[PDB]
């Protein structure tokens, strides 16, 4: 007497393709699938623009020093996303 | 079989033992009582210097760090004159005979037993079997990697169960992926260099782990 | 009166460190770094984590 | 590249010629003992509330120091591995990163791997949600310095 | 300084992360700061039309 649904499986890359193509194709480059020759796409490799990482731990358990290297380390990364917020900012603010 | 010996408490039995039981489960809880006949492997009296030492304090006196894997049968079991039994007449020494290998051989074979789960003997034996084919040159090294790549050890590793024992029963209950699919012989099958594993019941591991180092976690945000 | 922010992003290569410092900057420990508090709950497995097994948290 | 602080040079092969005998009259290799290793066990910690004892086996014990650093890298290291090779993959191949942080190749590509799914989650909008949003950073690969220390002692220089 | 112990000059404690949970408190830090700043333009505007 389970309620639970049947769980038939399948590959992360197969249920990404489907969902999001743009991410598909940057892994592609990204996990070095275009040096061996068997396994080369022959769909052209796509260049990498742009990452996405976290940094909740580079910000509030790594650096605890007062020096100027953990200092500036911590303020760069402050001020760059600043800057992506500002971007996303001017493209709604015109009427 | 609803014995005792199936239990953690006395899972473990070793009769060159001050107390011939032994305790290998790391999240077992003892009472007073039972901490206290464990213990008794772990202190002894040395009566010349008149005090008390440990099993650790035993292998620093011996300069032992990094030994050879077959010379630490003879620091855990054995005794000295000149370092730990120092003052004992050598008449009341203990001496073993060579008519103690099979309690030593068969206790050892019930270990791979218990760290793989509870499993039958003939299913050590084929795992024996099996890596007696499989290339390389050393054999004691060739059955560490055939634990290693059973998959209930493998899901251990990765700190979601609390031992061997609750890994088993997840599995069963297909709680993780083996490739992005339930897998196919878990119980038989070996694991390769390249398997990926994922965790499909995700609620279910995150408030095991959670309750679990709950009383640890700081107050303080 | 200062120079503007340039709009990128400036990381230090910690791969030029010594190994005698962590990245934090404290000393490095020479052994692993196990604890009473932990070793007796489900975390045993995670601070004994060996070399052949890469484990990632954010995704289990 | 001083033994003091670079325990990759510490742990690196030796090239091993002993003899005995003359070398004007007659030699022969020194076969008398093992210098290559063997396996090893260790005795790690002891827990004093349950009695549990933990021994540590290691395949190349005696030819090794502080193998339990390759597995324990912090996410700083992790994330600069991935942004260098989304930044350059011409020259940030997998046996450069490999040589940079003194790890094994296996463990490049795995890292790489998990960091990839990380990020879809991000993007996604699965992870770091509510007061923990400002802790995802969009990073464009064009608008990345990689310092170094040149400069003896503290300080970090562009170039 | 009068006020050694409440450096920041708080006026309710955080909340206990073991009562109240992880991500309300971080959601209440937030709040805190908001505040702060919303009650400097509060002062400002009430001077300036009054
Ligand atoms: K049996």
């Amino acid at each position: 007497t389970t309620r639970r649904r049947k769980l038939l499986g399948s590959r992360y890359g197969a249920r990404l393709a489907k969902k999001n193509r743009q991410q598909f194709e940057r892994a592609r480059v990204i996990l070095d699938c275009y040096s061996d020759e068997e396994l080369r796409p022959d769909s052209p490799p796509v260049a990498v623009k742009e990452v996405t990482i976290n940094t909740l731990q580079t910000m509030r358990f790594l650096f605890p020093q007062t020096s100027k290297e953990h200092l500036d380390i911590k303020q760069n990364i402050a001020s760059y996303k600043i800057f992506s917020l500002n971007r996303e900012l001017l493209s709604l603010l015109p009427k | 079989v609803y014995r005792n010996s199936h239990t953690k408490r006395f899972s473990c039995r070793n009769s060159r033992l001050k107390y011939p039981f032994e305790q290998i489960w790391p999240t077992l809880q003892l009472s007073e009582d039972d901490a206290a006949m464990f213990r008794r492997n772990s202190r002894q009296f040395v009566v010349d210097l008149s005090q008390n030492i440990t099993l650790k304090n035993k292998f620093a006196l011996n300069k032992a760090t990094k030994i050879p894997h077959q010379d630490a049968r003879a620091l855990i079991y054995e005794s000295n004159l000149h370092l730990d039994a120092v003052g004992e007449h050598p008449r009341y020494l203990k001496i073993r005979r060579v008519t103690s290998q099979y309690g030593s051989k068969l206790m050892n074979v019930r270990k791979l037993r218990l760290l793989l789960g509870f499993k039958r003997r003939n299913f050590v034996q084929k795992l024996y079997e099996h890596t007696l084919l499989q290339q390389g040159s050393n054999k004691s090294w060739k059955v560490l990697c055939a634990l290693e790549a059973k998959m209930n050890l493998a899901v251990t590793r990765m700190g979601v169960a609390e031992d061997v024992l609750e890994a088993t029963h997840d599995l069963r209950q297909n709680n993780v992926t083996l490739n992005g699919s339930p897998a196919q012989m878990k119980h038989a099958r070996y694991l390769e260099p390249a398997d990926v594993l994922a965790v499909s019941a995700v609620s279910l591991i995150k408030q095991r782990i959670c309750k679990g180092l709950f009383e640890v976690a700081p107050n303080t945000l | 009166k200062s120079k503007p922010f340039d709009g990128k992003l400036r990381l230090p290569d910690v791969s030029q460190l010594s190994d005698t410092i962590t990245v934090s900057g404290d000393a490095a420990p020479a052994t692993l770094n196990l604890d009473q508090k932990y070793m007796d709950k489900i975390s045993c497995w995670t601070q004994t984590i060996p070399s052949h097994l890469e484990m990632s948290y954010q995704n289990l | 590249n001083n033994p003091e602080d670079n325990i990759a040079i510490r742990n690196a092969p030796q090239k091993v010629f002993q003899l005995i005998g003359d070398p004007r009259s007659g030699v022969a290799d020194d076969v008398t003992h093992n210098p290559f290793g063997e396996i090893t066990v260790e005795m790690v910690w002891h827990q004093l509330k349950n009695e549990v004892y933990w021994y540590r086996y290691e395949f190349a014990g005696q030819t090794t120091e502080q193998s339990h650093r390759d597995s324990r890298l912090s996410d700083y290291t992790k994330n600069l591995i991935y942004l260098l090779r989304a930044k350059n993959p011409r020259k940030w191949t997998i046996e450069a990163l490999a040589e940079k942080f003194h790890i094994r190749k296996q463990r490049v590509l795995a890292i790489l791997a998990l960091k990839e799914m990380e990020a879809h989650k991000i993007e996604s909008g699965k992870q770091l949600q509510g007061p923990l949003s400002p802790y995802g950073l969009k990073v464009r690969v064009e608008d990345l310095k990689l310092l170094s220390l040149d400069p003896t002692g503290c300080g970090w220089v562009e170039p | 300084h009068r006020f050694r112990n409440n450096k920041f000059l708080r006026l309710e404690p955080d909340l206990d992360p073991k009562v109240y949970g992880q991500t309300e408190t971080l959601q209440k830090q937030v709040d805190d700061n908001f505040s702060l700043l919303l009650a400097k333009h509060r002062l400002d505007m009430k001077a300036a039309a009054a």
